[PDB]
């Protein structure tokens, strides 16, 4: 057992609003969201995207360059 | 507040089976 | 060396997105090195004053709660944090010297982990 | 040393035992007397025009039969053996330099 | 505290096991919803047995009769269909929840110490997943089923000396047929308590230092009890994977398959397109950019090798990815290789597939070999990175 | 003098609550049970 | 109104048979008002609106 | 008892067609990628082949096909049935009418399904609302907590 | 002691739960031979399952094929007589362990207290015993399996208002059929692993309070450690068991069972005796006891009714026999009953075997009738009996 | 006879050999339980009651 | 200098009972 100093203040769940938390503060929660992980959407996109790409890209080469 | 519980537990026993199995027609 | 900030400018930035990560939670870089991730952390945790103990366990309880509540900590608060002041790694380090001494000698072990 | 020499023996009995029953379970996976009794027949066949294959069963392998015109065997016999992963000549596969008679099975897997 | 009276009985010796691993067991107060899939996957399990331990009341494992008798269950059983459907994407749901689980530890190094047997259990299931559906699959004895096993059970020839010899044992003849299929039938009935006894043992070892938090760090001064805080925020994810469950059962119930597989097997004719279902795809793109058969299932043996061998690296003591931006980049890197590897392995072999999917696997283990000497380097930051 | 000892010594009738995953009901309202 | 009312958050076996109540009920109106849309959605595609029903030959 | 086979065994069915055994039609809709839209385009794309291309003798150009032979030839032609309903027997109506026929043999259940999915996707929708409302009630003691600590830094 | 360093591997996590559960377990000294059919009947069951697993490898549930399938399994695949003839004759060997177990805990009252919650989960293990054994006899598809099936999903009808509709339920139709025998090797593959997890609660349920011993007193004075006191004792009875067991599969494999499961199935002509094995006879004996439909399968579930209210009742405060010399002879009449019993389900129902049989069956209820009044009338022996 | 049972020889084979070896296992395996009990079944227990 | 012989003597033990498992003497 950890020995642990605090003060801790509590209410009850029937004395507060449930659900009207999800939309507040709703444009910080998007920045937040954007700020902080467009690097790590940025690194698992691109190399899916750019891979798709590049491999039609070289299917419609080949598949023209066979035609008559 | 035991014969109490007893009728009201068997009430809903009841009112499950009627639910789980639909007896309908077989009510005549 | 490459992971020196003043010398590298990559290290720079690493050093810099470490402390932004720490500060938003209160938190030191030695309150992620966990007792039971080895044994030689939890025998320089013992080895260390209750005061420096205590605020450590305190630290780690303001971050569960901040990340429980998906907060983090007001701006003002984060002002006065210190993500890099070291409580831990020259104790670990004694530690570690000691463990490799008595292993150099041909001596039993002080502790060991339980087989899981 | 004696009560060594006597638990010794009681050990052989229990590993062949242990062999046995394993073994058992093992070799009745093997080919039942059933499906072996049927790996060895022979059927006849004809002929198909040119520049065609035609797939024949045996016994679960398939036949491939092509009949390969004269462009296909001078295409067939310009290629260098040392390159080929599996050194081997045109003439040593083949009887008649029209009809090639080969397994429809990838010897990969 | 002298027992003399009975207290509360959940406490009592009946259910005193069931209160201390269910009930009461501490939990990380700041767990987030990627640690509601464990319990995800164990419901998928039980999905699986119920529909499997019914479908196979009606299911007759010959030749002469497999598709015909599922055909029999689609059309003439009361429920059949959605029995078929419920075990069909049932297999997918189970390896989509498996899969976030698996990635959810590696972000959050949730296979360091101390839980590195965990991971390694983890690995076993893994293991018998794969078995359990792949011969599962061949039971409707379609153009797939057929096909599927003659690949798989031909890989023991890689061995040069008893190559043969395991196919043939394996085949029960000298090929894919009624001994092969009603070998794996009764294989894909004692497979899932197999895995139903792993995943026992994997929640017992995890049960010893309890759960990885989203921090990564010591969580012993903020821990509340399982139930009911963890029990209603899964039940959240229970019934948000039921709305998807029930979105392919009910309206996409085949676009997860190939049509091929409603095609009785014919020995004789072989389809032009032969592949595994989606799950196996990153396995099998792996298999296919080696150009040698031998070299191919050492690369198969080699990424369970590697995932084996990952808990036990020599590494830093910072686990997760939160305090660890080069591995975090190095995660959403390997998450984008491993979808490239699964749609490379659904693409023929042809060109530029071919070294797409050569470079795809080189970069899948990459990342095993570069994560312990990270650990190595990361170990030296405190000391450079001073107050 | 610390922030807990502070608190145990002196009870608080005007207590404030962390309000951003949830919003408080006013005090003397009856419960939503 | 009351009488039910109170019984209902007092006693948990009247409780359960409200839910129970509740689910045979609601899942009738739910399975009612699902059907009557679907057949309105597809007016003239029935079974019953074959016009030659009736007549093979 | 079933719908009639035309032919004895696999053997005969190809023999009387030229080698090339007609498939089984009960899962045709299931079995082929686009199952709905490749038959109809199938059997109304029976046209000359393109310039350059020719078909051995015995089969016939449809480009929807896989390699463009196939051994099935136009069957659909105008008039080729009479509607006791009186509708005109046009190509493309046969062509629509025999494909929503195959559609249902492949899939009888689709109806059933389809309604079980609707309702029972609106009811998991109110259930998933409830159980955010029920996990949010549950841990606002926790969320809503002041934790006072003695540590600052 | 501060365990800063690693002792015995027993005692480390990895395996301190089978160090505390089997090797090192407390246990009674003074333990008979008569305690070691426990280990024996867990061994039965593993046998049952390994054999059972390998010949669904060859086994085709369908009518048109499950009887030639056991034949091609005794006759084609190599060694697939001694696996068959493993399971048939391991399924009479496990019922003659159980019942011998069943037997000692009678004779030593180990269903007394603190030991009732032991004695309620082997009642239950019974009865999973009971419909395990009777659906995997239908399996073979023979003219016994047909007629023994057809009954027993027939004593549903008993029941007046539904007994109809379960029993075509049971079916799957209007008749045993195909339906009848693919479900029930479904069900035949599945109950036998929920008798493992049967048996391992009541294995947890006996080691809360330990085992009792022929003295039936307090032993807390002369315990020894399971291993290896005990594991050499019970290895001693598995080599006896293997001797008895090779001689029935080796010699005598058919003497335990009926030639009429040799005939395939016809629905159209019953034979003219037909009995079901013979661990079933004592059951026979008593359903056919009672003149009447009802009333028969009423005493059937008052035989388990009877031996689950057995350690209920209010009993003396000593348990063996050998200090019970009333209580001793009355079980000494009670196994010489249960013989009888089946012997007489052996029988054609004609005189004198139906006034035999009735008497028989009264017989074996008035021993649990029988047993509380002892116990009663006992309470006072203490009392009556001074020095 | 051979027909519904043409396994009988191979079977008599295996009883014998089997049999034969197990009752071997059965001599030794009473000697190691013995052996280990020895210790116990030979002791001197002294105790301080009477009646 | 044990921990040698030990392996080397395991390494007997363990060709001996792969000989003995299998018996490939119709292969050698
Ligand atoms: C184009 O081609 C391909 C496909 O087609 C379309 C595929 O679909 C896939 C996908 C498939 C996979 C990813 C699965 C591959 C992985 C594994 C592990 C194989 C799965 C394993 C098996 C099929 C083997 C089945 C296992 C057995 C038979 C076990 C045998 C042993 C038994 C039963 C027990 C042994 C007995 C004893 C030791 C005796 C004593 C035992 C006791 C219990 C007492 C690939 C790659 C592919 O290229
Ligand atoms: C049938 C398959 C599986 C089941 C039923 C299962 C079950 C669970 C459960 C219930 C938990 C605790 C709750 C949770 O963290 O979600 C857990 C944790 C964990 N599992 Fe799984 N699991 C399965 C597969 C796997 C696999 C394949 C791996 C790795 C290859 C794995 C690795 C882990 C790890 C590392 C943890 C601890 C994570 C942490 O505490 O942060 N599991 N598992
Ligand atoms: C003991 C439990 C199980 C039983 C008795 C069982 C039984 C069956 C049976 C009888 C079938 C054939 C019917 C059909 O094709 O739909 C089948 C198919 C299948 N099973 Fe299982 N199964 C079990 C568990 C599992 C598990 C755990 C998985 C996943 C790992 C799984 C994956 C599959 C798959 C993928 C198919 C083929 C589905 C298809 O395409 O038709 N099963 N199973
Ligand atoms: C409206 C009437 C018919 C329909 C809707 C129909 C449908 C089909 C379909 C869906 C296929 C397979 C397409 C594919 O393989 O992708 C097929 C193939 C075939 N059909 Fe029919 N069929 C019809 C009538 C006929 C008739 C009357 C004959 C012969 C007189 C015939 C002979 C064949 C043959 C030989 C094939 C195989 C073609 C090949 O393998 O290249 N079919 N048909
Ligand atoms: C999961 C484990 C088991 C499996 C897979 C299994 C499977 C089978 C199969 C396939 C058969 C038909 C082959 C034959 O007739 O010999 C069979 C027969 C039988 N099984 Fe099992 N079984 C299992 C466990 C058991 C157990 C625990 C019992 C005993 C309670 C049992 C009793 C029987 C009996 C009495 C027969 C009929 C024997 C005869 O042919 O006369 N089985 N079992
Ligand atoms: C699957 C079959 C069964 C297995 C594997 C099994 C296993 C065991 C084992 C290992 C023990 C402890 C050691 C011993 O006393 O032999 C035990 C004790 C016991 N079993 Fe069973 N058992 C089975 C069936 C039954 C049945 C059918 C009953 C009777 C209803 C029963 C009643 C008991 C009792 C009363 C004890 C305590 C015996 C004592 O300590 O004196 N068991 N069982
Ligand atoms: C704090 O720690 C805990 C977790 O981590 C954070 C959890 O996630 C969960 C919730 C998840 C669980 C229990 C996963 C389910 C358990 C396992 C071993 C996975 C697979 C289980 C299956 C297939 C169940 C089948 C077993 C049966 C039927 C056994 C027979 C018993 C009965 C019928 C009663 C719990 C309770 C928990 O405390
Ligand atoms: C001549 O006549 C007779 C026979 O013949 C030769 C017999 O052999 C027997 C032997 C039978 C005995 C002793 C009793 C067997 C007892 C039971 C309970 C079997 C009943 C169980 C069945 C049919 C299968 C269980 C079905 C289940 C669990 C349904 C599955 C459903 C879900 C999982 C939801 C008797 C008495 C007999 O007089
Ligand atoms: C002092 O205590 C002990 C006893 O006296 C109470 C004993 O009598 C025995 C000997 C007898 C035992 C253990 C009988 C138990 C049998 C059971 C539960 C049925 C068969 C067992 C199976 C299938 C094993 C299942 C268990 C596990 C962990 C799954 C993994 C196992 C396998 C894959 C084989 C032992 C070891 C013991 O210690
Ligand atoms: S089986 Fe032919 S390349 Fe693999």
């Amino acid at each position: 057992p950890v020995k642990l100093k605090a003060v801790v203040y509590a209410l009850s769940p029937f004395q507060q609003k449930i659900m009207t938390g999800l939309w507040k503060d709703l444009p910080e929660k998007i920045h937040h969201k954007v700020s902080e992980n467009w690097i790590s959407a940025t690194l698992l996109v691109t190399p899916v995207v750019g891979t798709y790409w590049y491999a039609q890209y070289f299917k419609e080469q080949e598949k023209l360059e066979h035609r008559f | 507040i035991d014969i109490q519980a007893a009728a009201g537990w068997g009430i809903a026993a009841a009112a499950g089976a009627i639910w789980v199995v639909q007896p309908f027609g077989w009510i005549k | 060396r490459l992971v020196d900030p003043r010398k590298n400018f990559l290290a720079r930035m690493h050093m810099k997105s470490v402390s932004n990560r720490l500060r938003r939670y209160g938190l030191r870089y030695d309150d992620l090195y966990d007792p039971l991730y080895d044994l030689d952390i939890k025998e320089a945790l013992n080895r260390l004053p209750r005061e420096i103990v205590d605020a450590r366990n305190q630290r780690l309880m303001r971050a569960m709660d901040l990340s429980m509540k998906h907060e983090y900590l007001p701006d003002n608060l984060q002002a006065v944090q210190t993500p890099f002041r070291s409580y831990l790694q020259d104790m670990l380090a004694l530690v570690k010297r000691e463990r490799a001494e008595r292993e150099a000698l041909g001596a039993l072990p002080l502790y060991q982990r339980t087989i899981p | 040393a004696f009560a060594y020499f006597v638990l010794s023996g009681g050990r052989f009995v229990y590993a062949s035992v242990l062999r046995l029953l394993v073994l058992k379970l093992i070799v009745s996976m093997s080919a039942s007397k059933d499906v072996l009794a049927l790996a060895s027949l022979e059927v006849d066949l004809g002929s198909i025009e040119p520049g065609t294959t035609v797939t024949v069963k045996w016994r679960g392998k398939p036949v491939f039969i092509r009949r390969r015109t004269e462009d296909d065997i001078k295409l067939a016999n310009s290629v260098d053996v040392g390159s080929l992963r599996d050194p081997q000549e045109d003439s040593v596969r083949v009887k008649n330099p029209e009809w090639l008679v080969v397994v429809g099975v990838c010897t990969h897997l | 505290t002298i027992r003399n009276q009975r207290f509360s009985l959940l406490k009592q010796p009946i259910s005193s096991t069931l209160n201390q691993h269910l009930v009461d067991y501490p939990t990380p107060s700041n767990l987030s919803y990627w640690w509601g899939f464990g319990s995800l996957a164990g419901i998928c399990l039980v999905i699986q047995i119920v529909t499997g331990v019914f479908l196979a009341m009606h299911y007759t494992p010959h030749v002469d009769l497999a598709f015909n008798s599922v055909e029999h269950i689609m059309r003439d059983v009361e429920g059949g269909w959605l029995l078929r459907y419920m075990h069909a994407n049932g297999a997918s749901m189970f390896f989509i929840v498996v899969y976030l689980h698996i990635f959810r530890g590696l972000y959050y190094a949730s296979y360091s110490s101390p839980r590195e047997f965990v991971w390694c259990l983890g690995v076993v299931i893994f293991l018998l997943m794969i078995v359990t559906a792949f011969i599962g699959y061949v039971l409707p004895w379609g153009q797939m089923s057929f096909w599927g096993a003659t690949v798989i059970t031909s890989l023991a020839s890689a061995i040069p000396v008893v190559g043969d010899t395991i196919v043939t044992w394996l085949w029960g003849g000298f090929s894919v047929d009624n001994a092969t299929l009603n070998r794996f039938f009764s294989l894909h009935y004692l497979l899932p308590f197999i895995l139903v006894g792993a995943s026992l043992l994997h929640l017992a070892a995890l049960h010893q230092y309890g759960s990885n938090n989203p921090l990564g760090v010591h969580s012993e001064m903020d821990k509340i009890a399982f139930y009911p805080y963890f029990y209603v925020k899964d039940l959240v994810g229970w019934v948000a994977f039921a709305i998807f469950f029930s979105i392919w059962i009910f309206y996409a119930p085949n676009v997860l398959g190939h049509p091929d597989n409603y095609i009785p097997a014919n020995p004789m004719s072989t389809p032009p397109h032969i592949v595994p279902e989606w799950y196996f795809l990153p396995i099998y793109a792996i298999l296919r950019s080696i150009p040698d058969k031998a070299g191919g299932v050492a690369a198969i043996a080699l990424v369970f090798i590697c995932l084996l061998a990952l808990p036990f690296f020599k590494s830093m003591y910072v686990r997760s990815s939160s305090f660890r931006p080069i591995y975090q980049g190095m995660f959403w890197l390997l998450l984008a290789d491993c979808l490239l590897l699964g749609w490379i392995g659904c693409q023929p072999v042809e060109a530029p597939f071919v070294t797409i999917g050569q470079i795809s696997s080189l970069v899948f283990f990459l990342f095993f070999a570069i994560t312990p000497i990270l650990g190595r380097v990361g170990r030296g930051i405190p000391n450079s990175y001073t107050d | 003098v610390p922030a807990t000892v502070e608190a145990v010594k002196t009870p608080n009738s005007k207590i404030v609550y962390d309000d951003h995953n949830h919003e408080r009901y006013p005090p003397g309202d009856p419960s939503k049970r | 109104f009351e009488g039910f009312y109170k019984l209902i958050m007092r006693r948990n076996s009247v409780y359960v048979t409200f839910i129970i109540a509740g689910a045979f009920f609601g899942e009738r109106a739910v399975d009612y008002g699902v059907h009557k849309l679907w057949e309105r959605n597809n007016v003239g595609k029935r079974y019953e609106d074959i016009s030659v029903l009736g007549q093979r030959p | 008892d079933r719908l009639p086979e035309p032919y004895s065994n696999e053997s005969a069915a190809r023999f009387a067609n030229g080698g090339a055994y007609p498939p089984d039609l009960s899962l045709v809709t299931k079995a082929r990628h686009n199952g709905q839209n490749y038959v109809f385009a199938l059997l109304t794309g029976y046209r000359d082949p393109p310039a350059g291309i020719s078909i051995r003798e015995g089969l016939h150009y449809n480009p929807y096909f896989p390699g463009g032979a196939i051994a099935m030839p136009k069957m659909l032609n105008d008039e080729a049935v009479e509607y006791e309903d009186g509708t005109p027997a046009t190509e493309a109506q046969m062509g629509k009418d025999v494909v929503s026929f195959l559609s249902w043999a492949a899939e009888p259940e689709m109806e059933e399904r389809k309604l079980m999915g609707f309702k029972w996707i609106f009811l998991l929708s109110l259930a998933l609302l409830q159980a955010a409302y029920y996990r949010r009630l549950k841990w606002s003691v926790l969320k809503s907590r002041k934790l006072v600590l003695d540590v600052v830094n």
